[PDB]
């Protein structure tokens, strides 16, 4: 039923500890979770879920599995001290996602850009310029910090289509701290 | 509660600009965001009287502290405390303070090394002594902070009232420097810095004159203006070509720690000569007569055999001494720094050495060529 | 604490144990006569750093 | 020459002098051993060219050059 | 939360020391 | 239908790789599957070969719990190559280098599952100093 795998990008940055969706932010980044991919594999028992973080350049805490315990106990511990990367970031669930196995699963990268980037004007050439003739799928949430409406971060999801693409879409949740539901409702997937 | 932000408009600069936009900081209860602005206004140019009111917004923003890092935490109450400066309050509040979070984080050892600071300047040995050994066994598992590292250095290094550690205080400033990441200093701090290493290095009892200094970077960007009658000093001890006519203006830059101590200097400058000497000479005929030692060291005749016997007991030289001769013998096994230049005789010696070895190995090959087979 | 006790359990279910034996002469340096408490005798020496 | 491998460890001791900090890499020496019952191994596994004492003359010049 | 941490999170002892347990008593061969 | 001269060729790693297991664990007896590719009707290859802990009353058919089986076999394709498994370790280590009717109970099914797998017998007690 499912033709596509998972891997995740859990923010980890400093700016991470705020209130501003819920208790200390992250604390919600973890509240999808549970739902987070538990909606993912709330579908057909074959779906696989992975998990990288994104601060100090980023390590990967879970390799593509159809299991999820193993994401939430690292989850438990994902203390958030650090400035956030990307690109760099990206280009590691790129690889992790091309060492998938079963082929007929396509890829998914679901970004949590929380806390401001760093990335120059024209990332595109490396962010997008491949998921194209890799087919590969990117989504961005946007864990408030809509800096000037992230324009930078939108652009992503431009590069993005050019007819047909966005994924699910680059849905940036109001940073009214009202729950998950918009990433529990709102994502159709 | 916030009406204390709300009524501190006046009292302190940057009002509009700081305060009423901060306060919409703290509306959307935000932080460390708020954390960052307030390092910038704590480090901002001010007498620091108004240290109760920030303080107590600190406890405030502090009570849910979390986004509070512990790092920066520990950086603004030590600047609190330090522009209170009331000596007991002081104190007490660091206490309450380190205690208060006392996380396996390694903030914990910034608040001891700023309470090794704080009861620096009283009572230096009871609890001084016994704290700086407990940061430093403490500070470990994480070599890459750089910054609490530099600090317990600094401590150390403002130690130096006190005779004994002195080779280990120029071990300390040297770390300061290494580890401070950047120079990152005003050109004002960083003149005394450099004269204080500079003047420990010339007076400890090991030290000589460590070489790479010169060309180390606290010195240079920060002396080469004016005052530099120690670089001449230190140019000179690492040359040791006596040259002690620096020593009549060195002693009226600074009397006191260079007049006071002209005989261990001077010992110090006649064992580098006779060193220096001895590296000079090109290592063939390294046995030298008692004129050449007296007339590059003003010693007596008599006495160079003493000098001589002092080198190889400190253990810069690995010699023997003889007389019937009136000759004496070296071998080395201390070396010291060099230069571009100097290393130009060391790769003309390893080329002659590369092109005999070469001819040895072919002549071998050639010759004995029928039965290597 | 159960599996930590399980370990070392299966871990130590490798050793195959020695035999007991008492030395007799020092033949060499690296060579010991040596007996075992069954009765047949045999040639040895230590083994890489005794 | 005689580099079948090089071993390095990962010590972050910061620095002397007055250097910066680093990643700064360090060396330990290596040599390749053996095991018993696997030296018959690679005993039969070579046998032809047999580098022992062998023509000890011949090989002690071969050694020098 | 603290239980997801622990209900398949965690008390995987139930699984391992189980098939651990498992080996060890395989091990134990009829002859003593 | 008919077998020949026919030659087993068995890498340098393989071979070390039995040695050192059969050594091991000489007082007892080994098991290890072995891998390979079936070159052609007379030249059966092994690339490398790979051990299963010492489990059960000894060399049988217990060797081949699926469980490990598999699980070894996927994660090495993973990275290298899947060559079909072909022969086992097994190890008599003071019997010189004979097949029992156990032995041969065992590679029945083997044989079954192939058509032509090998078994080998590598000693670990007699085979020292220069001999195999
Ligand atoms: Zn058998």
């Amino acid at each position: 039923m499912v033709l596509e795998s998972t891997m995740v990008c859990v923010d980890n940055s400093e700016y991470m500890r705020n209130g501003d969706f819920l208790p200390t932010r992250l604390q919600a980044q973890q509240d999808a979770v549970n739902i987070v991919c538990h909606s993912k594999t709330r579908s057909n028992p074959e779906n696989n879920v992975g998990l990288i973080t994104l601060a100090n350049d980023c390590e990967v805490l879970t390799t593509l599995t159809p299991d999820t315990g193993r994401i939430l106990s690292k989850l438990h511990t994902v203390q958030p001290k650090g400035k956030i990367t990307f690109c760099t970031g990206i280009r590691v669930a790129h690889l992790a996602l091309k060492h998938r196995q079963g082929k007929n699963h396509k890829m998914r990268i679901i970004a949590f850009v929380g806390s401001p980037v760093e990335d120059n004007e024209k990332d595109l050439v490396k962010l997008a310029k491949r998921l194209k003739k890799e087919k590969v799928n990117v989504d961005i949430i946007n864990f408030g910090e809509e800096e000037v409406n992230t324009e930078k971060l939108t652009a992503f999801v431009n590069t993005l289509n050019g007819k047909d693409g966005t994924g699910s879409h680059l849905v940036t949740v109001p940073p009214g701290p009202s729950l998950a539901d918009a990433l529990i409702s709102s994502p159709i997937l | 509660v916030p009406g204390f932000l709300q009524q501190s408009q006046n009292s302190g600069p940057g009002q509009p600009a700081v305060w009423h936009r901060l306060e919409e900081l703290y509306t959307k209860k935000l932080w460390h965001q708020l954390t960052l602005q307030v390092l910038d206004f704590v480090q901002d140019p001010c007498f620091a009287q108004g240290d109760g009111l920030i303080k107590l917004y600190e406890n405030f923003i502090s009570e849910f502290e979390h986004r509070v890092n512990p790092l920066s935490l520990v950086e603004i109450i030590l600047h609190v405390v330090r522009q209170m400066t009331d000596p007991n309050v002081a104190l007490t509040f660091l206490e309450k303070t380190r205690e208060k979070v006392k996380s396996s984080d390694e903030a914990v050892i910034l608040c001891k090394t700023a309470i090794g600071a704080l009861k620096l300047n009283i009572g230096d040995l009871q609890v001084t002594k016994e704290t700086i050994e407990d940061v430093e066994e403490m500070l470990n598992n994480l070599p890459g902070v750089t910054s609490v590292h530099s600090r317990f250095y600094d401590l150390s290094s403002k130690y130096y009232q006190t005779i004994g550690n002195h080779a280990s205080y120029y071990k300390d400033a040297l770390r300061f420097l290494g580890c401070v990441d950047i120079k990152d200093l005003p050109v004002s701090e960083q003149q005394e810095r450099a004269f204080t290493l500079g003047l420990a290095g010339l007076l400890g009892e090991g030290v000589f004159n460590f070489g790479e200094l010169l060309m180390h970077p606290v010195l240079e960007s920060l002396r080469n203006t004016d005052r530099q009658w120690l670089i001449d000093t230190l140019y000179a001890f690492n040359s040791g070509n006596v040259e002690r006519f620096q020593t009549l203006k060195t002693a009226w830059g600074q009397q006191p720690d260079l007049a006071a101590n002209e005989a261990q200097l001077l010992r110090k400058i006649q064992l580098l000569c006779l060193m220096e000497m001895t590296f000079t000479r090109p290592a063939n005929h390294r046995q030298l007569t008692f004129e050449e030692i007296a007339k590059s060291a003003k010693i007596t005749v008599n006495e160079v055999e003493l000098l001589v016997m002092k080198a190889l007991s400190v253990g810069l030289v690995k010699g023997s001494i003889d007389e019937v001769d009136k000759r004496v013998h070296m071998t080395w096994v201390q070396p010291r720094v060099l230069d571009l230049q100097q290393i130009k005789g060391m790769k003309d010696r390893l080329e002659f050495w590369c092109t005999d070895v070469k001819s040895m190995e072919m002549l071998v090959e050639h010759q004995a060529h029928d039965i290597l087979t | 604490k159960q599996y930590e006790k399980s370990e070392n359990d299966l871990k130590a279910l490798q050793s195959v144990g020695q035999i007991v034996g008492e030395v007799l002469k020092q033949l060499t340096e690296e060579k010991f006569i040596v007996k075992a408490t069954n009765g047949p005798r045999y040639v040895v020496g230590c083994r890489r750093q005794l | 020459l005689g580099l079948p491998t090089e071993a390095y460890i990962s010590v972050e001791e910061v620095h002397d002098d007055g250097t910066p900090t680093s990643k700064t890499f360090e060396h330990v020496t290596s040599e390749i051993g053996a095991e018993e019952a696997e030296e018959v191994g690679v005993e039969h596994l070579l046998r032809d060219i047999k580098d022992t004492t062998v023509g000890t003359l011949s090989q002690r010049i071969t050694n020098q050059v | 939360s603290e239980v997801l941490r622990v209900t398949h999170e965690l008390q995987a002892m139930k699984d391992k020391i189980k098939e651990n347990s498992e080996k060890i008593k395989v091990n134990k061969t009829l002859p003593y | 239908a008919v077998d020949t001269a026919e030659q087993v060729y068995i890498s340098s790693l393989a071979l070390l790789k039995m040695l050192k297991h059969g050594r091991a664990g000489v007082p007892m007896e080994v098991m290890g599957l072995m891998l390979g590719e079936f070159v052609d009707d007379y030249t059966v290859r092994v690339i490398d070969v790979f051990a299963m802990p010492q489990s059960g009353t000894g060399v049988s058919v217990e060797a081949v719990d699926p469980v490990f089986q598999a699980k070894m076999l996927d994660m090495l394709k993973q990275t290298g190559r899947p060559e079909m498994v072909v022969g086992w370790y097994h190890s008599h280590p003071g019997f010189g280098c004979w097949l029992s009717g156990v032995d041969i109970n065992t590679q029945q099914s083997f044989e079954a599952l192939s058509e032509r797998a090998v078994a080998v017998v590598v000693d670990p007690i007699q085979s020292v100093k220069g001999k195999v």
